[PDB]
């Protein structure tokens, strides 16, 4: 099949930087016709894609000349030679030149900032949960950056993977940080037959773990 | 140039997906119209293209259960794809293919597609109270279809709050919310999580109490 490999995966940046985002293709893009169907699109959260950058190297209309694309063949890449937060959102690679058409994974272009721990909080069932007849756990580990978290739950000492949901949010609008949820599911059975529940946070911004833990007493 | 979507919605899995995109500004009988789609698990991905000729292309892996048509005179195209299953759902899009650069350049703003079996369900709401700042919670479960608004005292606390996307389990959907405030404005002061759900005609206000 033709793979469409886009490189990184995220790319932080700060504002005013430059910023290089690469494509790769499992063959050539060169189609019969001589052209280079090889096109760049940008998507904001809640908006369709938006085309950049068409057979390579040309702009679209309304683009600023700050964008520009290079490449030939089977190697692309997407230029922002000075990064606004109007650029903020992800970037696709698209070849029409061999169907089924495709796009690359997307990279998202994210603004940097200091590295912060996650504020930590957990959860127990709430009662009127508890009365009816089921067990969440709820642990939220805010404001934090870079997004790589590991969070693991452990109940009397023992770690949990199995009916454990997370979520995530976006890079935040104000700080730039972000936020995770995360829920330990259980049967109520299972809840009452333990006593220690602890949500484990490791972050780059600490060799420890952050560790928040209530006992059901 | 315009392209609109106009689909269902709500779809039962084994059943099928119709979807009209019409246009304006421009004629079919000049610009193909692509159909893509995007979901989390599979990124973007192309469907197929009716040309402005009027012949298709298909994505090798739909074809079986996708057909593509369109009306010249009416600026309609028709997206008709069946045997839906929960993958399938998605944000589907029709988008013009801008001549012979071949790549889309006009897009519609999608239509939301969700694929399931589940029936209108409220959701449950668990308030979320601790077992200098003080964060509280509010846990929104077991709810059907998307998607549910959560506010707090009314909208009136806005800042300090964070609101995550909700995940699938058991076919109905449960999220969380979270919000910071001083310590010393909780729980002297009423802290409360607003619910409302759309679908299901419901709200809920639930007061954030210590416990025991």
């Amino acid at each position: 099949e033709l793979v469409m490999t886009q490189s990184p995966l995220s790319l932080p940046v700060s504002l005013g930087d430059q910023a290089s985002i690469s494509c790769r293709s499992s063959q050539s893009l060169v189609h019969s016709s001589g052209n280079t169907y090889l096109h760049w699109y940008l998507q904001k959260p809640g908006q369709s894609p938006k085309l950049l950058i068409y057979k390579v190297s040309n702009r679209f209309s309304g683009v600023p000349d700050r964008f520009s694309g290079s490449g030939s063949g089977t190697d692309f890449t997407l230029t922002i030679s000075r990064v606004e937060a109007e650029d903020l959102g992800v970037y696709y690679c698209f070849q029409s030149s061999h169907v089924p058409l495709t796009f690359g994974a997307g990279t998202k272009l994210e603004l940097k900032r200091a590295d912060a721990a996650p504020t930590v909080s957990i959860f127990p069932p709430s009662s009127e949960q508890l009365t009816s007849g089921g067990a969440s756990v709820v642990c939220f580990l805010n404001n934090f950056y870079p997004k790589d978290i590991n969070v693991k739950w452990k109940i009397d000492g023992s770690e949990r993977q199995n009916g454990v949901l997370n979520s995530w949010t976006d890079q935040d609008s104000k700080d730039s940080t972000y936020s995770m949820s995360s829920t330990l599911t259980l049967t109520k059975d299972e809840y009452e037959r333990h006593n220690s529940y602890t949500c484990e946070a490791t972050h780059k911004t600490s060799t420890s773990p952050i560790v928040k833990s209530f006992n059901r007493n | 140039q315009l392209l609109e979507e106009s689909g269902p919605g709500l779809v039962q899995p084994s059943q099928s997906l119709s979807i009209t995109c019409t246009v304006s500004g421009f004629s079919l009988t000049s610009y193909g119209v692509h159909w893509v789609r995007q979901s989390p698990g599979k990124g973007l991905e192309w469907l197929g293209v009716i040309w402005s000729g009027g012949s298709t292309d298909y994505n090798a892996a739909f074809i079986s259960r996708l057909s593509i048509s369109k009306d010249n005179s009416k600026s309609q195209v028709f997206f008709k794809m069946n045997s839906l299953q929960a993958d399938d759902t998605a944000i589907y899009y029709c988008a013009r293919n801008r001549g012979y650069s071949y790549a889309m350049d006009s897009w519609g703003q999608g239509t939301s597609v969700t694929v399931s079996s589940a029936k209108t369900t409220p959701p449950s709401v668990y308030p979320l109270a601790p077992g200098s700042m003080v964060t509280l919670g509010c846990l929104v479960k077991g709810y059907f279809p998307e998607p549910v608004t959560v506010t707090w005292n009314s909208g009136s606390l806005s800042s300090g709050v964070h609101t995550f996307p909700a995940v699938l389990q058991s076919d109905l959907y449960t999220l969380s919310s979270s919000v910071t405030v001083p310590s010393s404005t909780w729980p002297s002061e009423t802290v409360t999580c607003n619910v409302a759900h759309p679908a299901s005609s419901t709200k809920v206000d639930k007061k954030i109490v210590p416990r025991d």
